[PDB]
């Protein structure tokens, strides 16, 4: 059936031993029933109520055969043991209470329902081609979605068994009344079997009705009933040898402890872990069936297993040719790989040999593999919320050719101790909290171990520079730090850096400048953004620096700027933007190198003359202003390119714009501009991507110059 | 699949025993209700016959019938058709004997999937096809399936000794049977005298009785001693074929008569046995079989799936160029070697790796473009014309011995052999290598790299010294010794030892008469005070002392002026001297990365100098004789610690490299347009130190 | 089978004890029918019409063996007891009705087909692979999804066309009701009437015009084995009986027509299972006597929410 993987060896022998009994209880039932009698002869000569016992002639009883039948009934019924007459009804009772008790373990529904669970998934489990793979140990997505699903119902099922040993203590119980009955029967039996005898003296007193009250009788089946029982008895014995056998399997051995050592050891997993109670014992009766489904189930429980599963399948979900279907480039227009919320690094993107930018995103705990050495031209590395667990060959590569290193965390044990452990590091942004106990500028001391650094972004809410930083700035180039407004003590000692270039306070809330900004040489790129500097007073001490060469103020409170300002001529990307200029100054046109001019979100009065005097400037934004007229002066430069003037109250364009060549894109939704000049369609370079304009003054325009402009965008 | 192991005499008995229970059930069922003794009493009390008057009732009669059948009737008349149940369920229980216990019933179900799955394999066809794609990778899983089955049944012997219990057990059951029913036939009779003493019941004491059922249960008792008679032989015959041919032993000659394999090996013991049994059954599936079982066959197979699988279009594919400008063919963790790669004959070089158990053919002889051979850790094999081939042709060898044995000895058979590559490790038995010590055959070696964790240069080197030239020596940590064996160095010219930890340059060196050049790299030479006999060295113009530990340099460089190559980069040398560039001849010398303090101005006898780098120094001072020595074509002076590059520096003609990247400088002169072979790749500086040129310099400058 | 799910612990027993009675009956009609006899030999002596019975010689009657044969046949007839002579019939019919009762549960159509698209969709619910996704709490397949969303649709309609009427329940009650009054009927009669299955009956049934004698002692063959099978049966009726009142305590420890599934809703995710009534809770108790993890499959289906993770996971 489907039980009989449950049935040990002794459990089958007891079946086909109470099998048999049950043939010789109908045997005899049927020889009861039908054959057994008595027949009785009267004693003629009776001394003292006893067989006096004292050719030849018959003796004559003059009794009638129902007189005999009389006789035969009433010493069968009163003077036959009763051993004789109802043993084929006590060895049918013994044997059906053995049966009932042999089959009360699958009769009972809780523990016939946990026997077919049990049964049900170990069948398929010995049947599943993951089992032969894992012995074995590239596989079908069916195949592993059936094998991860037989894994979740063995863990549910597990979790279901080990709570109650029902299944246990019922068979225990089941052996111990088999016991306790074989010990019953073979008691009685061999008391009582000496009492199915042939000849047998009967004294019932019928003289009334027969005539005699002794009569010596013979039990037909007397010594077949002899046999029956002597050949019965052996059985019971049989039996109770078996029974026996399995009581001491119940006590040498804890069956609610089944140790997986002796599998562990041999095969390749060794965690596998020790079940108990119900499952225990059922794993140890598949061992007395067949030691190879345990060992076909082992695999399917342990967690390295487990492990292997997960990383095929994920071999199968993310592969290389899906990667490079999502393979993407960064800002320095390098090749990234954003892999967002993964429970792992597949080996698919080990396996590349041009990737440059590894990104790692909300990863749990990963454990980086030495194949990242393949990744032949990797240098950034991004590490957003993941904690990274990494070794040696992967330290070497990386410390040959990794020269970035990109750190996000909102935790110190995010941040690993590895990665100070490099040997090209260049570029590195370090973003969440760095200040902590015996952490403060301490998660990331091997920063002194990195001589090679020129890139230092620090969004970490910083209240303090550490001079170690300062130090490495002989070769450091750029520091930009993010505080979400938190001042830093500088303190003046930041002048160690020579070779920086770029000092960019991001939201510091400075609203002073420190000597230490215009005593750097080397300063080029100054962004006070968003430090609330009411008035900015500083810049007359800048031209000791011969290297500014571009003063980006943008995002600030500044109210007014000095006339002085016009002292400067060597800025080229001067970008003014988003303040509370009043109005821009002819001195500010001074600057004859200005080439990027951005006065965007600002409450100037007008728009003066004197922006013409900006020969090579390419992009103007004078965005969200108070502006009416653009001067002919303005036309007179060739090379304005994005003029993003939109959302203003300009009046109108003079036709002196017919001088402009070099138009590329222009912002003119909002304005006061009641029609469009056709020499707005005239620029060249500009295109419908850059005529960002409304359409109906564009229908102003005649149809034909409008097919010129359609057929240089389309042909 | 059960049945097939049945032989006749399987299915005969059981259908035996089926009869005997037919046989058992009837004679129990007569003896239940038919069984009855009529007894009568003897002595009783134209011719008119009368019936004598016996005057007896009816019970009296069943009386005497049941006395007579207890007591007179013998047990065997009663109690046959029980014994005749009980014997034959005897024999079936015992019929299955060699059928039941798990690990036999496993062995039966293992065997015969065995040998139905190859039976449905048509490598078996191929193959007899051959001696008279995915099938193939099946085949070889067979194949390994076999082996392993092999492996798992063919040391016991457990299922013919059960075998042979079962039929000694029925065998003498059998005697048994016979021996008792033979005596114990005659007791069944029909007309039996009872003697019963029932004289005070009945009035008689002797009963002549009839067994009414006693005809049918002597043909019923022959009937049975004929089936078992028939059983017996049956089971004697089975025991005379168990026993008259060792059936431990199963002989594949008979294959062998027609099959032109011999390979085959005789399996033993439950193998043999129970191939037997599926020759009882028919001989097909042995003879079939027997393909299977050797290895050559195994070996076949793998050759003929290499050769499916590699293509002479992927070997076209495959085909690429080496170190040595050769035609390269890297074959990569493969099976074993295809004889396609052997049908192109424009190669140049085989690339093998981790490629074991491959033995070379000689269809080696039709490629004679081979000029190099790369043995990675490979065990290779080899025949008779492949040695006389490679002997004549093969002169280039690299071979990589991860383990000794991978290294195979066939290499020393050669003579043409030149350059040899020996990359791996060794253990510190290091003179026990005979394999070493047999290039004595080779002639003409000249090349000989050993990149292994050799401590002692073997005498193999002290025999091939005549021919040999250029040593490459990576111990890697390990201390090289016993420096005797490179004293008798004779003809050596090229000596490369890297990490050998040789304290000190050994009179070995200076043995050598003709060494072109040295290298002593990764080893801890603190102080030079040797070099008195390097002047021996006549050829010696490159010393490549890089690395290295030399704190300061002495006058005994004087000894040899014929050098030309100096390389002492990253050394501990403090001040250099007044004595070093005296040897004029010195064109090459390197001194990069080091900590010189400064440089003295005797710098200016250097004019032969075509290369001076002192990179990564203290040196403050460059005075101006190295800028008037114009033959220095490089001059490598980066990241020192000098000031102002110097003004009057196009006066150096031949100044093809200069780089002084790093150096603390302030501004470039305008006569770099002077200086014919300086470019900004040469001039190698940090680019602020670049954008100093004059305009019309830079219009000079940018077209050279 | 299918129906062996809804058949809890006392359902079996119940059923087995009834094939073993069902057994003894057969028995016992077999030996009714070919061995049941009574031997019955007249009184010579007499007085007033009873049994006087005040080298041996026996005791001549005159009589022929039709004679007898006609006297054990009169006497059987009138004065032997009825119930030792019907006693197996009377097991046979109890028997039977015990079974009817049991079995009606499963062949009135109505209830039938209930118990049958109950049974068949919890088989596909437990087939059902968002079954074990639900009960783990990725990748869904077309036909899989089609296969999850009919079996929710097919659930919420079944819940409502069986939760209006309980006959399911009512019918079971009925049951076990006229089960446990059988049983008490058949132990009181039984018990009343054992004692008169005796060995020696005496008989008075005026045959004298016919035979020549007035009373006759009759033994009876087959009455002690008779009694015992009487005690087997009583004993066995009291077994059903003691499960009977166990199962009807069952029903009045609490209403089985009110399933709660706090249990589950505090143990699983989904804690908006309603508390469902009437023949879906009866229903649900059954499967809950037999294996609670087929609720705990079941339940994931009823709630509201995993239909919410259903509709979303089904749009991804
Ligand atoms: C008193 C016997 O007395 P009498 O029969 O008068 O014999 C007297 C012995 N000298 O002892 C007993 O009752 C022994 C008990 C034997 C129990 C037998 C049980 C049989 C049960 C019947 C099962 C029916 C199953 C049918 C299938
Ligand atoms: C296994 C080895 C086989 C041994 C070969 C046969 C030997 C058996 C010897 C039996 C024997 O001698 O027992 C004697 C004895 C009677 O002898 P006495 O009363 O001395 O008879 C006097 C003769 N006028 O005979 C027996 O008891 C027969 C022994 C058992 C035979 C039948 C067993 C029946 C058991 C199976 C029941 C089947 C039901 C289904
Ligand atoms: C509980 C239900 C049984 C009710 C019995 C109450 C009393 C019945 C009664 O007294 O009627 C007598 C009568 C017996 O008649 P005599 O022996 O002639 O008795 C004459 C009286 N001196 O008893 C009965 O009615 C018998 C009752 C047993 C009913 C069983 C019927 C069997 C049904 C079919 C069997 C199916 C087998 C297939």
């Amino acid at each position: 059936p489907a039980y009989r993987i449950l049935k040990p060896w002794w459990d089958v022998f007891t079946d086909y031993i109470s099998i048999v009994m049950l043939m010789i209880a109908v045997f005899g039932g049927t020889l009861q029933v039908d054959q057994d009698k008595m027949i009785c002869l009267p004693c003629k000569w009776v001394t003292k109520d006893s067989c006096n016992d004292s050719g030849p002639t018959g003796i004559k009883y003059d009794l009638d055969r129902h007189q005999y039948n009389y006789v035969d009934a009433v010493c069968y019924e009163n003077r036959l043991h009763w051993f004789a007459k109802y043993f084929p009804y006590l060895v049918l009772l013994h044997t059906l209470i053995f049966l009932a008790c042999s089959n009360f373990w699958f009769k009972f529904p809780r523990t016939s329902s946990k026997l077919e669970h049990f049964v049900s998934i170990l069948l398929k489990c010995f049947d599943s081609p993951w089992t032969t793979r894992a012995l074995s140990e590239v596989l079908d997505k069916k195949e592993g979605e059936q094998a991860k699903a037989l894994f979740e119902k063995v863990k549910k099922f597990r979790t279901h068994v080990e709570e109650g040993d029902i299944v246990y203590r019922l068979y225990m119980r089941q052996t111990i009344i088999k016991v306790i009955k074989f010990a019953l029967i073979i008691c009685y039996t061999v008391y009582y079997v000496h009492n199915i005898k042939f000849d047998v003296d009967c004294t019932v007193d019928i003289e009334s009705l027969t005539g005699y009250r002794t009569y010596r009788c013979a039990h037909p089946l007397a010594t077949l009933f002899k046999i029956l029982a002597s050949f019965y008895i052996s059985l019971v014995i049989f039996y109770g040898l078996i029974c026996m056998y399995t009581l001491w399997w119940m006590l040498r051995r804890s069956l609610k402890k089944y140790s997986f050592e002796s599998i562990r050891e041999e095969s390749s997993y060794s965690d596998i872990p020790d079940v108990k109670n119900d499952f225990a014992f059922m794993l140890h009766l598949i061992d007395q069936y067949d030691p190879l489904y345990s060992k076909r189930f082992a695999v399917f429980l342990s967690e390295v297993s487990e492990n292997k599963l997960r990383q095929l399948n994920l071999n199968n979900e993310w592969t290389l040719d899906k990667l490079r279907q999502r393979l993407t480039k960064n800002a320095q227009d390098k090749l990234e790989l954003h892999l967002f919320m993964l429970s792992g690094i597949p080996d698919t993107v080990f396996d590349l040999v041009e990737l440059e930018v590894l990104k790692l995103e909300l990863i749990p705990d990963v454990t980086i593999p030495p194949s990242i050495a393949q990744l032949t031209g990797l240098k950034e590395l991004w590490l957003y919320h993941t904690a990274a667990k990494i070794e040696a060959p992967a330290l070497a590569f990386l410390r040959e050719n990794l020269r970035a290193l990109h750190i996000k965390f909102t935790d110190i044990k995010e941040i690993p101790l590895w990665i100070y452990s490099l040997k090209t590091l260049e570029e590195l942004h370090l973003t969440g909290n760095l200040s902590a106990e015996n952490n403060r500028y301490i998660v990331i001391d091997g920063l002194r171990e990195l001589k090679r650094l020129k890139v230092l972004r620090l969004k970490s809410n910083l209240s303090k520079l550490p001079q170690v930083v300062t130090d490495v700035g002989v070769h450091l180039q750029k520091l930009s730090i993010n505080n979400e407004g938190t001042k830093l003590i500088v303190l003046n000692s930041l002048k160690k850096m020579v070779n920086l270039t770029e000092l960019e306070l991001i939201r510091c809330d400075l609203e002073r400048i420190p000597h230490s900004i215009f005593s750097l040489h080397n300063l080029q790129e100054i962004d006070l953004k968003d430090n609330n500097l009411k008035t900015i007073e500083e810049i007359i001490s800048f031209q000791h620096l011969h290297r500014l060469t571009c003063l980006k103020l943008w995002y600030n409170h500044i109210a007014y700027i000095p006339i002085q300002i016009g002292n400067l001529t060597n800025l080229e990307r001067l970008y003014l933007n988003r303040n509370k200029i009043e109005k821009i100054p002819t001195q500010l046109f001074y600057c004859r190198k200005l080439r990027y001019l951005d006065l965007s979100h600002n409450n100037l009065t007008f728009l003066p003359a004197d922006i013409g005097l900006l020969q090579n400037l390419q992009n103007l934004a004078v965005t969200a202003n108070r502006i009416e007229a653009l001067p002919p002066e303005l036309f007179q430069c060739r090379k304005l390119r994005a003029l993003h003037l939109g959302n203003n109250v300009l009046q109108s364009l003079p036709s002196r714009v017919g001088e402009l060549t070099n138009l590329t894109q222009i912002e003119l939704r909002g304005n006061r501009l009641e029609c469009l000049p056709v020499e707005l369609g005239e620029c060249p370079l500009l295109k419908r991507s850059g005529l960002v304009v409304e359409e109906d003054l564009f229908s102003t325009l005649p149809p034909e110059v409008k097919e010129r402009l359609w057929r240089a965008d389309k042909e | 699949a059960f049945r097939v192991l049945k032989p006749w005499w399987d299915v005969f008995t059981d259908y035996l025993s089926v009869a005997m229970l037919m046989i058992g059930v009837f004679g129990c069922t007569l003896q239940v209700m038919q069984d009855k003794i009529i007894c009568l009493p003897k002595r009783v009390q134209t011719v008119e016959m009368k019936g004598l008057k016996t005057d007896l009732d009816l019970q009296q009669y069943s009386f005497i019938n049941q006395m007579c059948y207890e007591r007179a009737l013998h047990w065997y008349a009663k109690y046959f058709p029980y014994l005749v149940l009980i014997h034959t369920l005897v024999f079936m229980l015992c019929s299955n004997f060699w059928f039941k216990f798990p690990g036999s019933s496993s062995k039966i179900e293992h065997f015969i999937s065995i040998l139905g799955k190859c039976f449905d394999s048509p490598w078996t066809t191929r193959a007899l096809s051959e001696v008279s794609k995915k099938e193939g990778e099946q085949a070889k899983a067979l194949f390994e399936k076999v082996k392993k089955f092999r492996l798992h049944v063919e040391e016991g012997d457990i299922l013919y000794a059960m075998y042979v219990r079962q039929t000694v057990l029925k065998v003498i059951k059998f005697l048994i049977i016979i021996a008792y029913n033979s005596a114990l036939v005659s007791k069944v009779q029909f007309t039996v005298d009872c003697n019963v003493d029932i004289q005070d019941m009945t009035g008689y004491k002797n009963f002549s009785c009839n067994h009414t059922m006693a005809h049918l249960f002597s043909k019923l008792s022959f009937c049975y001693l004929c089936f078992v008679s028939i059983y017996g032989l049956t089971c004697l015959y089975t025991l005379y074929w168990l026993f008259y041919r060792s059936l431990r032993e199963y002989s594949f000659e008979y294959v062998r008569q027609e099959t032109g394999i011999d390979d085959i090996p005789d399996v033993k013991n439950d193998f043999a046995f129970m191939l037997h049994m599926i020759d009882q059954y028919d001989p097909l599936y042995s003879k079939r079989f027997a393909v299977f079982l050797s290895e050559v066959s195994e070996n076949k197979l793998k050759q003929l799936n290499l050769n499916n699988e590699w293509t002479p279009d992927k070997l076209r594919q495959k085909l690429q160029t080496n170190a040595h400008n050769r035609l390269e063919l890297p074959l990569i963790m493969l099976s074993g070697l295809p004889d396609t790669v052997f049908e192109i004959t424009e190669l140049q070089s085989l690339k093998l790796e981790i490629i074991k158990n491959v033995m070379i053919p000689a269809t080696i002889a039709q490629l004679d473009n081979l000029q190099e051979l790369c043995l990675h850790q490979c065990s290779v094999k080899i025949h008779s014309a492949a040695l006389s081939f490679l002997k004549e042709n093969l002169k280039v060898l690299s071979v990589k011995f991860d383990d000794m044995r991978e290294l195979p000895p066939w290499m020393y058979g050669l003579r043409n052999l030149e350059e040899l590559y020996l990359v791996g490790s060794l253990s510190h038995d290091i003179s026990k290598n005979v394999t070493l010590e047999s290039l004595r055959d080779l002639k003409s070696l000249k090349i000989l790299s050993i990149k292994s964790n050799v401590s002692k240069i073997p005498q193999a080197v002290v025999d091939v010294s005549s021919h040999l030239q250029k040593m490459c020596v990576h111990n890697d940590g390990t201390k090289l010794v016993m420096l005797n064996n490179l004293k008798k160095m004779t003809n050596l010219t090229e000596l490369e030892l890297v990490h050998c930890d040789l304290e000190r340059i050994p009179h070995a060196v200076f043995s050598l008469l003709s060494l072109q050049e040295l290298d002593l790299k990764e080893n801890n030479l603190k102080s030079i005070e040797e070099i008195v006999s390097f002047q021996h060295l006549r050829k010696l113009t490159v010393l490549k002392l890089w690395y290295n530990s030399i704190a300061y340099i002495p006058e005994h460089i004087k000894k040899l002026t014929s050098l030309e190559r100096l390389f002492f980069s990253h050394n501990k040398v403090e001040v250099l001297p007044s004595h070093l560039f005296l040897c004029n001849k010195i064109r090459y010398l390197d001194l990069s990365y080091n900590d010189i303090r400064f440089i003295p101005p005797e710098i200016g006898v250097l004019q032969s100098l075509q290369y001076f780098s002192i990179t990564c120094n203290k040196v403050e001072s460059l005075p101006d004789e190295l800028y008037f020595c114009k033959k220095l074509k490089t001059l490598k002076i980066g990241k020192n610690s000098l000031s102002v590059l110097s003004p009057k520096i196009g006066n150096l003609l031949f100044l093809s490299y200069l780089d002084i990247k790093g150096n603390h400088f302030e501004v470039l002169p305008p006569e770099l347009g002077d200086c014919r072979a300086l470019k900004r790749a040469g001039l190698v500086v940090e680019d602020a130190l670049f954008e100093t040129l004059p305009s019309d310099v830079r219009e000079q400058m940018k077209a050279d």
